RNA sequence: GGCCAGCAUCAGUUUUGGUGGCAGGAUAAAUCCAUAGGAAUGUAGCUUGCCUCGGUAAGUAUUAUAGCCUGUG
RNA sequence: AGAACUGGCGAUGCGGGAUGAACCGAACGUAGAGUUAAGGUGCCGGAAUACACGCUCAUCAGACACCACAAAAGGUGUUAGUUCAUCUAGACAGCCGGACGGUGGCCAUGGAAGUCGGAAUCCGCUAAGGAGUGUGUAACAACUCACCGGCCGAAUGAACUA
RNA sequence: GCAGUCAAGCGUUCAUAGCGACAUUGCUUUUUGAUUCUUCGAUGUCGGCUCUUCCUAUCAUACCGAAGCAGAAUUCGGUAA
RNA sequence: UUUGCUCCACACAAUAUAGAUGGAUACGAAUAAGGCGUCCUUGUGGCGUCGCUGAACCAUAGCAGGCUAGCAACGGUGCACUUGGCGGAAAGGCCUUGGGUGCUUGCUGGCGAAUUGCAAUGUCAUUUUGCGUGGGGAUAAAUCAUUUGUAUACGACUUAGA
């Protein structure tokens, strides 16, 4: 129903998060990803990084550049997993990855807009309680990624700036519900609640 | 094979000049139609008696309602199953409010826990334990005590829509 | 100097339980726990809304915060009448969830001309209420 | 079987307070403060009567209910760590070369040196924990005693200090020196 | 006249709804009503022992100041 | 590698089994509509991240016949069962007390005392104790267990099945 | 060719430290067979030299568990190419 | 540079569109827990309340939205200016000040619309580029050729040369 539709990955069961994710891409719908570090995966961390070593070590005999690249990214392990689920080589594959942009963290154009959650994708409403995960920020570290520390600073200063932002924005949410609690009683008001509003 | 209804089948093992008015034969054989409960008799039969579906008849089919189908029983279950390896006897309590509930959970508990089939289960007995303290099995027990509560606890809703913009809860 | 633990207050499944169901041939109606079959299953009785007897998933129904006396195994009689002198269906409709139900439905009632009303009132209101937001 | 209910309970003495928050407990007593993270194991907490604590597990399986009470003993574990205390004898145990252990500093950080074990060159450096109280037991022989609040710590510190002393490329049964664990009580006597 | 369409009434094929009247079964089984008999995951009442409000625990007691089960109609 | 009956491929496209002569489904003029077969319905990918009861967590998980492999033997992993036992006249586990006398039982042995062996499996005191379950000595001794008790108080043990 | 399972025995005593009969279950395709499906309008047919890479059923090196490991030496085994 | 280049505004032309058709509407964390409100003794505190989906919220009436007259209130909103601050992860946005100006459907009137003929996206968006009219701004390099040998098969590289 948006023009861009902004997930916020944190906890999101990456594989369910990139069905959803290539679907809507597929159907035409503009998706950016925020806080890929923040995904999991089901499974131990040390299952995980069996399996990411089993991947490290494929690659082409004669010339290791031209085999798999291997990208230690979480937003390009998660773009890996969406890839592997879109038509990639295609055109009508490439406008709908053109279609994608995948984050670490909230950059500054993100950072001031509305995040959304695929609920069928969550990890809270999808794993049964007790199963071990993965962090992909924990994983991606382990096989190489950089900017783990980073990233973390960024997200807390984006926290902090954005906890002042809300805390202004309750206020004037609490003024507004004041200011709306009084003319409840009013005949407008009571016209509204009688046709539902 | 589906959602069972029991049926009451009677056959004959059909009369002759030396033999009128055999001795009519009766089952309880729990089946989703009459076209396998009346199978399921002539199966059974054969394993009891001289006689099959072309040297007897069935006097008579119908279906048996749960006299009292909304009251709580916990039943008492024999079955006689195939193992990959062999037969065995099985006895179990399932607590549900019909015989053709009942029947139904275990087919579904046969199959989830033995891998056993349909095809490979005979129903030896479905009976009402009458009095609690005769339930032999804890997972029916435990449900048998005083003022029982229990929380549903992580309540997982699901969505009608891709997206959710609220970050959701599981408390119930 | 006293503990402090932090009650988690769960709604139970337990006989008297007032449930809701969701979907099904109810499918919106107040029934009450009769007793429990499983860990999953139990038997509810919805007299009054006209939910029949029956042994239900739990799956199939939402536990809501109402409970009323009733002992273990009642028949239709019985629950519908300490259904009635619980109160139960007023103490429902004074919910804030059956209101929201309730405003939802009325909302997918409203007609063209009353959508119309809707927007009008809004700006009316719309005006008086910035009005005082400005003022405060 | 997934066992309707299962539960646990934690009798709290008077001077202990038990604040339980999510999964975040804190208990506090004459010795001090402990708190622990449990949000692994999915139990649910309940005050009863301000002596007494219970630890629920719904529908739980075997392994589930066998972790509530895995719970519960570590919830006893702190109230024992901050009422009582924990305090771990160990031995010095050498045939030959005496093992010299003391207290040093390194950057302020409370090492104890191991010195001559078997007659080695090297110098074994095990950090003290935080909270452990190490102390060398006049009255007994070669005896180092540790002490503090929280078991996990007085424990690992003398599981890592009997670590540091492994033999290598030697028949253990017959060099056994070490520096084992000889009792594992209470600072307070007699409670 | 030609090209592209819209609507209505039909025809052939078909897809998807709303609603009405009947038949059968244990002339559904139930619920419900009446009646008789029971016990418990034992309601009221009573007794015994506790004590922080005032409840509790153990007995007894088969409907009472809750109910339920079974049979019959 | 060679026979029997049938059905196929060859000689045959089509839907399915990713892929494939033979398998599944179905055999084919050119089109339209509807319904299906086998196979499928997270995404690739058309089609329920459907509904329901359970089982499984794998530091090599598993994931649809032909078919692209795995066995014997094992596991207080976990689940469900079978049978036999113990148990408020007090069970299992745990801690503690006793664990004797005839008697160095008979035979041998260089020595052999319950314990390198063969044979006999007794009796008394008995709440109970094997002519001995193990460690130990050259033999002793000395510890230890069967066995019975003290404490606790409601369930518990064994062998099997899959 | 390599590896298991059982455990009568060897191991002064002691089945399983290390071995292990009578049996029995497998794996591998660096043996040799068996077959004749591909190639007879032609895939250059031994070995060595050179060079790269791969496997692990590990000889050494790393860290370990076990011993009929006192030390030394050695043996069995684990993670390991 | 046969009057070049660039920036702003405007007009006219082309050029296409991975696809606007009211609004991408900003805590963080947990989920066997939280949000909000309130109170105090400011906490892992007390009390109240909510969720059971955004089915929300906001916006939304007027020739695709014309021209006018009032009432009420000093609100809302567009615009060009203007004040100060914050924002570097890709900041390129967020907030804020004052005055001006337009609209206001918060309420009450007056006039207009037709014939697109019973529907036909019935053209309302943004992407680049070019040209013309004004106005502001700037006034180089690279390569070849020669040369060097820290380089070199040739290219390339590294040097020098008003
Ligand atoms: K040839
Ligand atoms: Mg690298
Ligand atoms: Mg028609
Ligand atoms: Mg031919
Ligand atoms: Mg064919
Ligand atoms: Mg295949
Ligand atoms: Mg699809
Ligand atoms: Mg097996
Ligand atoms: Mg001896
Ligand atoms: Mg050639
Ligand atoms: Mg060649
Ligand atoms: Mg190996
Ligand atoms: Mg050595």
């Amino acid at each position: 129903v948006e023009p861009v539709v902004v997930i916020d990955g944190k906890g999101h069961l990456v594989g369910r998060l990139a069905s959803v994710v290539a679907k809507q891409l597929l159907n035409g719908q503009k998706i950016v990803v925020v806080r890929a570090e923040e995904l999991n995966i089901s499974g131990e961390f040390f299952r995980n990084k069996l399996k990411y070593h089993d991947f490290l070590r494929k690659a082409t005999a004669f010339n290791k550049t031209r085999g798999p690249f291997h990208f230690r990214a979480p937003s390009r392990i998660f773009y890996k997993a969406l890839r592997g689920m879109v038509s990639h080589k295609t055109a009508r594959g490439k406008a709908a990855l053109e279609r994608l942009k995948v984050f670490e963290g909230i950059p500054p154009p993100y950072d001031k807009k509305k995040r959304v959650v695929v609920p069928q994708a969550l990890r809270v409403l999808r794993l049964k309680p007790g199963r071990k995960y993965t962090t992909l920020g924990k994983l991606s570290t382990s096989v190489g990624w950089k900017y783990e520390d980073v990233v973390a600073k960024l997200e807390a200063k984006r926290k902090v700036s954005s906890a002042e932002y809300y805390a202004k924005k309750r206020a004037f949410t609490k003024k507004v519900a004041s200011a709306n609690a009084t003319a409840a009683e009013s005949d407008v008001a009571k016209q509204l609640a009688a046709l539902g509003y | 094979m589906a959602h069972f209804k029991e049926y009451q089948v009677i056959g004959r093992r059909l009369p002759t000049e030396s033999v009128p008015e055999p001795k009519l034969f009766r089952m309880r054989i729990f089946a989703s139609n009459e076209v396998i409960a009346k199978s399921r008799y002539w199966y059974f039969l054969q394993k009891l008696h001289k006689v099959k579906k072309a040297s007897g008849e069935i006097v008579s089919i119908n279906q048996i309602n749960e006299a009292h189908p909304t009251k709580v029983k916990n039943f008492g279950v024999w079955v006689r199953y195939d193992s990959r390896s062999g037969t065995h006897n099985m006895y179990k309590e399932i607590r549900d409010v019909s015989r053709v509930a009942a029947v139904e959970t275990l087919y579904q508990d046969m199959a989830a826990r033995h891998r056993a089939r349909f095809r490979s289960i005979h129903i030896l007995k479905v009976a009402e334990i009458e009095k609690t303290a005769d339930v032999k099995r804890q997972y029916v027990k435990q449900f048998l005590t005083k003022d029982l509560k229990f929380p549903l606890p992580h309540r997982v809703q699901k969505s009608t829509k891709t997206f959710s913009y609220k970050r959701p809860s599981t408390f119930y | 100097t006293d503990s402090i633990v932090k009650a988690s207050n769960w709604r139970l499944v337990e006989v008297g339980r007032v449930v809701l169901i969701k979907k099904g041939q109810s499918a919106g109606k107040l029934a009450a726990i009769v007793e429990i079959i499983d860990q999953k299953k139990v038997l509810i009785d919805g007299p009054k809304a006209g939910v029949p007897r029956q042994a239900i998933n739990l799956g199939q129904v939402v536990l809501t915060p109402l409970t009323f006396a009733l002992p273990r195994g009642a028949r239709t009689a019985t629950v519908s009448k300490k259904w009635a002198a619980a109160a139960v269906c007023e103490k429902w409709a004074a919910s804030s969830w059956a209101k929201k139900i309730a405003q939802r439905e009325r909302r997918a009632a409203l007609t063209d001309f009353e959508r119309f009303q809707v927007m009008v009132l809004r700006k009316q209101k719309r005006y008086t209420v910035k009005k005082a937001l400005a003022k405060a | 079987m997934k066992y309707i209910q299962t539960e646990q309970q934690i009798e709290v003495p008077e001077g202990v307070t038990v604040s339980i928050k999510s999964r975040i407990v804190k208990v506090v007593g004459p010795r001090g403060t402990l708190t622990k993270n449990l949000k692994h194991i999915d139990v649910t907490f309940t005050k009863v009567n301000n002596q007494l604590i219970k630890v629920a597990v719904h529908n739980g399986g075997r392994k589930h209910v066998a972790a509530l009470r895995t719970v519960k003993s570590l919830v006893d574990n702190m109230i024992t760590g901050v009422t009582k205390g924990y305090k771990y004898k160990m031995r010095y145990v050498y045939a030959h070369f005496p093992i010299n252990v003391n207290i040093v500093e390194k950057d302020g950080a409370k090492f104890i040196e191991v010195r001559n074990f078997l007659g080695d060159k090297k110098i074994r450096n095990v950090p003290v924990r935080d909270g452990v109280t190490i102390e060398f037991s006049t009255n007994v022989k070669d005896e180092i005693v540790l002490s503090g609040n929280s078991v996990e710590d007085v424990s690992q510190n003398a599981a890592d200090l009997q670590q540091i002393c492994r033999v290598r490329n030697k028949d253990i049964r017959k060099f056994l020196d070490g520096i084992y664990v000889s009792h594992k009580g209470f600072i307070t006597e007699d409670l």
